[PDB]
Order: C-alpha cells, then structure tokens, then sequence
C-alpha cells in the first residue's frame, strides 16, 4: 500500500523514510499541530517548519482488530493512539505486545517498520519489553 | 422564524432488504413516490429535492423519472450519515424562506449488495490505512474503549443498547430481525470485530430507500396526516473535527459536535431535555449512543450507562428509544429511516409506539459533522 | 424569516488566478477564505457556516481546523460544477436569515489547469455520450449553439463579439489572465476550430486558484470596512427534462429555461425589472450561450441577443455593461465565483473598469446545467 | 464499454441485437429517451420496448476538430438525430462531408462496430 500523500503531508512521510519522528509547527507562533495542514489556526500564518519528536509517548487508547482478517497484518493486531510527550497524539500500530497486556496510560516508544521496500512507518513498543 | 415554520407531512420507503435487485434510481424514485403520494400530494407539486452529498441518483435524475418537473431548490450535506437531519433542516429553512413550498428528502442505495485523489479528504486517510485503521468499527472503537477506561463502562453497557435496539425490532415487521430478540448473553457470546466491540455492536449494511415530505406547517395542517413539526433542526461540527477519527482533542470520550446540536434544537424549540417524550439516537454502533445521552443532557456526563440499566430506553421508560428498532435492528439507510420513525411516534403510528409523544429528538451520524431535530405535535391551540 | 435584502457579502478574498499555483487546493482555499474573512474586518472564529460544491476536496471539516474556524454550525454543497456557483450564496443568506448561521464563508478552491485528471445514475448519463466521441464541454454546448444558430440566424461572428468584449475588460485588469492582451473580432475568426461552431477563443481555459465570499446580516455587514451587497435576489433552478450539460430532449433546446426560472425569482424576490439591473455578470465559460441567458433574462427579446450585443450595450459605456473583469474567459475559470467576487466589487464601487454607479448587479451561475443566480445591491438603507 | 447499469443495459443489448430501441411505459404507452425506471406521467415502473423505424431528421449537430479523439479520424460528426418516433438520440453521422450537413435532413439508421464486443446505431442521409 502507498498512503495517501499530497503536498500538505508528503514531508512527514519523508522523514519517516529518514526514520525521523516529526510534528509540524507554525513558524510565526511555534504552535503544534498535528495532523498536519498548510495554515496555522492559531495566528493564521503559512509559515511552518518542524520538529522532531523524543520518541516518548503513552497509549492514550487503542482497538484490537480481530475480525475481518486485514491483508497485511497477522491477526489479532493493535493500533493506538498515541499521546506523545510533547502533547500532540499519533495514530500507530502498537508491536510487541499481548494484546490483554496493554494498559491506558503505558508508556511506550517509538520504532520503525519497514512496511515494503518503499514505505518505512513509525510504531511503537512498550516501553518495558514483554518477555 | 424557523423553528415550528415547516412540517414534514409525507414519509415513503422501500422494503428495507440485503437484495434489492434493482437500481439505486429505482430506489430512490419508488420512496419518493411514496412519500409524495403519503403527504397527500402530486409530484408536479415538489419544487425543492435534498440528499446526501454520495448519493449516486441525483437530483435532476429523480425529477426527470418521477415527474417533479422544475425545482427551485436542490442542495447536499456532507459525511455519510451525519448528514440525514440536515436534508430535513435544509428544506426546513427553504420552506421558512420562501424558496421552496414543497420538498422531499432522500437517500437510496444498495449497499449491501453494490460492488483518491490530491485532495484533503483523501490525504486524511494517509493517518489510518498504513495503520490498519480501516474501518468504521475500529475508528469507533479508540472512542469507546478511551469512553471505557474514563467512565467504567462494560461491554455489557454498550451491549445493553444492542438488547433494547433488537428488542424494539422485534415487534416491527419491517425491521430486518423481526421476530428475533437477542440477550445480553447473545451479545457477550457474539465474537469480537474490533475491542471493545463485538459482532452485535456492529449493524449490517442494507438496500433500500427513504424519502420525507416537508411543507410549511400551514399547508401541512390541509394534508392527511397528524403533522410532525420541525420545531428544532440543526447540524454541528466541533473544534478539530476529522471524519471519524477526531483523535486529537483535549478529550475524545464526548462527542461535543453532538452537543452543540443540541443546544440548538432546544433553544431553537424552547424546550428541555425533560421536555423529551422518545429519542431516536443514531446507532450504526452501539457505543457512542452512551454519550449522545450525555450531550444531550438526558443524564450526567458518564453516566449513560446507569441511564440504561435503570430501563430509561424501554417503551416504559423515561426516555422510549428506538422503537422501530434502531440502524442496528431495523436497517441502516444512514439515519433516513429513523427520522421516519419519530415522525410515526408523533402521528402516534409507531408499531411500538409509547403511547402519546408530543417531542421526539433524532441524531444523525456519529463521529462526523452531524445534526439532529426535535419533531413535535402541532402546537396549535395557541 | 425574510429572504430578500437580508444578507449581505462583506468580504471577498482570493488567490492569485494562475496556471499552475505549487500548492494544494486546501492552501488556495485556506488562503482565499482567510484573505474574505479579513477583508470582511472579521477573525476566523467568528465565521460558524461554511458553504461549498459537492466537487470541492477541501471539506468544511478540514477549511475550519487549518483556519481556526472552530465549529460550524451550517455546513451544506450544492452539485452541478459552475452551477452552484451564486447558490452557495443563496445557501448562505437562507442560513443568516433563518438564524442558523451569523458568518457563512463560501468558497471553491481547485488547480484545474495544473492537476492531475460506478453504477449509479450520474455515471449512467454518460453512456449517451462517450460511445459517439461526445466527450467535452465544448462539444455539450456546440450541439446548443448550433441549433441556436439555426432557429436565430447568428453567426460565429456573433459569438466572437462576447469573447472580444470578455477579452476588452479582461486586458485592463491586473488579476486577469489575459491582462493587457486584448483580441479583435478578426483574431477570434481567425483562430483554430474546436468543435463547430465554437473557435478556440470561443472557450475558456482552465484556472488554478481559489475564491471566497463572506456572507452576513445586512445589519452586521453595516459595521464591517466595505459599503454592503445586499443580496435582494438569490435562486436556484432546474428546468423539465434537465440533464448535464445534455438537456437535448425538450421542445426546444435553444433558450435555457433553467435560467429563466432562476431570473424569474430574482425579479419577484427584489422587485426589481430587466431595466433596474445596472450590470450583469454572465456566465461564459463557453461564449454561445451568453445569447440565450440575456433572453431569458428579460434584457432582450428571444432570438435578438446577437442584435443587443452589436448594438454595444455589454461595454462599459452601454446599458448592461457585463462582465467587467474579464468573464470566466478573460480573468479566470473559478466555475463562476470570481464573478460573484466582480459583481459585488462593482456594489462597492471597486472594479478596475467600473462603469460609474451601479446600484444592482445581476449574476448568472453555470450554463447547461441546473443553475442559479443572483442580485446584488447597494444598502436600501438603515 | 459505456457507462452501463441496470436502467440503460437493454438499450445496449439490443444494439448488440442491431436492433435501435425505445424505452416504453408498458401502462400509458409514452415513450421516453434517455430511459429510466419510472414513468414521469403516471408514475408506473412497468415498462417494455418498441422498435424504431430507422428514420430521423438531424436536430442539431457538432463537428469535432481538436483535440484528437483516439477511437476518430478527426474531425468527426456527432448528431442530434430526432426520430419519426418523436425521442431524440444523440449518435455519429457518417456519409457526409461535415460542410454538406442541413439541419433538419432525413437520415436513416445503419449499424458500426467499433469494438468486437459492441455494436452502436449510427445515422447516415435517407441518401
Ligand atoms: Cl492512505
Ligand atoms: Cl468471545
Ligand atoms: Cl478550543
Ligand atoms: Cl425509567
Ligand atoms: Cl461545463
Ligand atoms: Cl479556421
Ligand atoms: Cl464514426
Ligand atoms: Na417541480
Ligand atoms: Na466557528
Ligand atoms: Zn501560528
Ligand atoms: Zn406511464
């Protein structure tokens, strides 16, 4: 699969190919925002720039798909949303662990998967690794 | 004025069926008709046609088919099911207007059975599919289980909904499970789709058609049937809303677009929660009916799930719900059947009608820019 | 909930017109509604409508969230491409009017020249025309023009007299296209066929841009930087037998009856007369069916349009000046709303080729297809 | 292959046929084109077929001289062809110099194929 990229999210998708972590900013007001867009609703500039993520977060919530089995993945698997610490949220898959494990409020942090040859996507894991 | 200023007076539809075995046209024009020949009218009478933004029979294809001839009304709303009240409060204000006498609202299509480009709606999928985010079920599901680990709701709480919905649909001859109930233990046995959701959370997709009639009050008053008054119609869209997915809010176990239609309805109507005698609360998935009860002020912020247990939702109840059986029960035509029920509950036609209803409030899709009404007895006698 | 006279466009805002913009339409959009909200002398999060066509990618939800917009409130599309153009705007004063919505921006943002290019009724027309190679929009209206040529005896000399005065307004304006290149009569005979009867300089090309339109109360526009448009007359139509672009099977097919129906409306609506109408805004993404609009609408009597134009009475010197920034031809192909965007400057005063005071300006939307209309005015007063 | 679904697929099938058909409503009998599910005057969604004459009139027409069409020798004709029938069709019109088309000349039906898998009316002078 090849996500949907256009000009307003293509340099999010690129940094992830640089194994790069980013959130957007305004440039004029330095305010966040994810997901991305060419404007900032805060003081209406189109200057932005960006910033790298720590690679920290917690679950903030997350589903386990079961049923309908999904192509590319293995079945059960898990996607969460992500909180991350600086303060935007993330949708991701969440590796490496029992889905009955996860907790709200986990702490978790970020990996990479190299989804085919072209596409590399950030993941995270617990933060504690589940042996 | 708006409010009280329009009525819908005419309701018409398909068989509601998995195998329609014709076109979305077809559909759309039989439940027109329907409607049209319900509120007592001709075809050549309607000026004004709303739907959906996806719907495939537009417009100029159904007036051609049907014979409404010229219209000097035609408009969309937006976001799936979102969107079923806001055809009504769109014929509502050009009936108010004065750009339109008569209008008919539809929805038909086949979605059982039927079979990206640069643009922002399509980017906003780059944040789901490579996830495996790609479903309504699971975009549902990160609110419900977050709404879970806030409020301490169950599963079973959720599958509450999903009893009193099969219930109501039971006694319907319409609704697709007609004479089969559920339990509670039907629904914890059914397997998992996406946690905390189970099969019976989850509606079936349909065919069918909707249509709805709506006219001023005044001529709604010479027509056959009890008139349902538009007294509240309004859509909502909240701070930071994406398309099923508004993840990134302060707090995402609310549905706070929900709430600013309600605030509408009831300053627009005058009334209050208590004033409410039924509520048909969108239900396409069981969980977010939790807190379209809190948005809307029928009980405490999480609190919805006492609000069920106590039997508030059951023909009994404080608050009778769903009686033709919900999306989930009935059929899923994106809201548009829903609305026909309220209007039925305040005909006093409803197969599970809970005796007298003067104020019935209907929501539209959930986790989308969305709407809702208050339908009302003719407040006549003043 | 009276319509006429109740709203009014208090700002405009645009991009550059250009052919090939570097950035995605949700940035010309956001661009174009921010620039019409501040030249309104309003901020973002007092606009709570949003009004676009079904076509647009750049959907509400995602205009508001880049813009600080915040919650709407109103949130409709009307469909048909071009036609919807002036019933955004009507959408938008039936929302001010009923008290649905305060501020309502309404908007079209594309990169038509520079972009990459089911089973249901819509997909379904196209089969009576692409098996027989009638495949463009200027084939769809060649096959009107040459039935008008017909009945009426105009010729392509006729036509060029639209496209040479489109061309005359356009080459002194700085945001039109074709700035400084005005053409002869001579030039438009002499260029390349198309589809007979239509030349090359008889279509428009394709535009990257966007444009928007701030619409509020008359008494909130009263406060605002720019003298007000009222809109005294807004309306929609559809006419018997309507299809896209491919009407072909009425009686006649040589006027545009759609179009009459939207004009007949906007005269009761303001109580205004053809002779009231200081300049008419005509839309002209294709010059032939110019003729028939200025019959339809009463300037002119059926079949002597091409008698009205040669007589000079779209210059800037004559009786209905027209098109006055350069139509969609000359400034720039926005599926007709920089043309609402010219009418409403011409209110205030502001066209680069004002032609004196004007104190009603008639625009037309979408030809072919269902369509719409407005009037703007000068403040009738306080 | 055109745009084809349940409402428009017996038109096709019956050009496979080379037979140029009407939709009809089997209750009032008035003819309609292009066809539909319904019948705009009384409402009935039982409809049936007649067969055209094979004569018409050209109603309006276009000459297509560019851009290049692939499946077209450019320029080519399209036509407005209204049958004795009293419906329109829009179809190609061939055996004719485009400069020769009168509006309002008698045409008779002939048959092209264009793909071995469809077969389409087309339209030609009575002579
Ligand atoms: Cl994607
Ligand atoms: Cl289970
Ligand atoms: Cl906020
Ligand atoms: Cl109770
Ligand atoms: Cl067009
Ligand atoms: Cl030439
Ligand atoms: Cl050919
Ligand atoms: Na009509
Ligand atoms: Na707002
Ligand atoms: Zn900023
Ligand atoms: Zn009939």
């Amino acid at each position: 699969m090849r996500p949907a990229i256009n000009r307003d999210n293509a340099f999010w998708f690129e940094a992830a190919k640089q194994r790069r972590l980013v959130i957007q900013r305004c440039a004029a007001c330095k305010t966040l925002r994810h997901p991305p867009g060419p404007c900032c609703p805060h003081c209406g500039s189109f200057d932005w720039d960006t910033v790298e993520a720590a690679g920290t977060g917690q679950v903030y919530s997350y589903i386990v798909a079961h049923h309908p089995p999904h192509p590319a993945f293995e079945m059960p698997y898990v996607v969460a949303l992500v909180e991350l610490t600086e303060g935007t949220r993330l949708v991701t898959n969440l590796v490496g662990i029992a889905p009955d494990k996860i907790e709200i409020g986990m702490p978790v942090v970020l990996d990479w998967l190299e989804a085919d040859p072209e596409l590399t996507l950030p993941v995270f894991r617990p933060a504690v690794p589940q042996e | 004025v708006l409010p009280g200023a329009a009525a819908i007076a005419g309701i018409g539809a398909t068989e509601f069926s998995k195998n329609s075995g014709r076109s979305e046209l077809q559909l759309a024009c039989e439940a027109v008709l329907a409607a049209i020949a319900d509120a007592g009218l001709e075809p050549s009478d309607v000026d004004g046609l709303v739907t959906f933004t996806a719907d495939t029979s537009s417009e100029i294809h159904v007036a051609r088919n049907t014979g409404i001839g010229e219209l000097k009304f035609f408009s969309r709303v937006g976001y799936g099911g979102g969107a079923a009240c806001g055809t009504v409060q769109q014929a509502a204000m050009a009936v108010a207007t004065g750009i339109a006498e008569v209008v008919v609202c539809y929805r038909a299509f086949n979605e059982r059975s039927g079979v990206m480009d640069q643009g922002a709606d399509s980017a906003a999928y780059a944040w789901l599919l490579p996830f495996g985010l790609n479903t309504p079920a699971q975009w549902v599901a990160m609110f419900a289980r977050r709404y879970m680990h806030e409020y301490g709701a169950t599963s079973e709480d959720f599958g509450r909904v999903a009893v009193v919905d099969r219930k109501h649909a039971a006694t319907n001859p319409k609704a697709w499970f007609y004479q089969r109930p559920i339990t509670l233990e039907d629904h914890q046995n059914s397997r998992w789709i996406v946690e905390p959701l189970h099969l019976l959370d989850c509606c079936q997709e349909s065919d069918g058609g909707q249509a709805l009639v709506v006219v001023s009050t005044e001529r709604a008053r010479d027509l056959p049937h009890p008139p349902a008054l538009i007294w509240g119609a309004a859509q909502g869209s909240g701070y930071d809303q994406h398309m099923m997915t508004s993840y990134y809010r302060s707090e995402i176990t609310g549905i706070p677009e929900m709430g600013l239609v309600g605030q509408q309805l009831y300053a627009q109507s005058g009334l209050n929660p208590s004033d409410i005698g039924a509520a048909i609360l969108y239900d396409h998935f069981t969980p977010l009916v939790l807190p379209q009860l809190e948005e809307l002020g029928f009980c405490a912020r999480g609190e919805a799930k006492d609000f069920i247990a106590d039997g508030n939702l059951e023909i009994g109840g404080r608050l009778p719900c769903n009686t033709h059986g919900g999306q989930l029960g009935e059929a899923y035509i994106h809201g548009m059947n829903g609305i026909a029920e309220a209007v039925r509950l305040v005909r006093g036609t409803s197969v599970n009608q809970p005796g007298d209803v003067t104020n019935v409030l209907v929501t539209a899709g959930t986790g989308v820019p969305t709407s809702g009404l208050i339908l009302g007895a003719d407040r006549k006698l003043r």
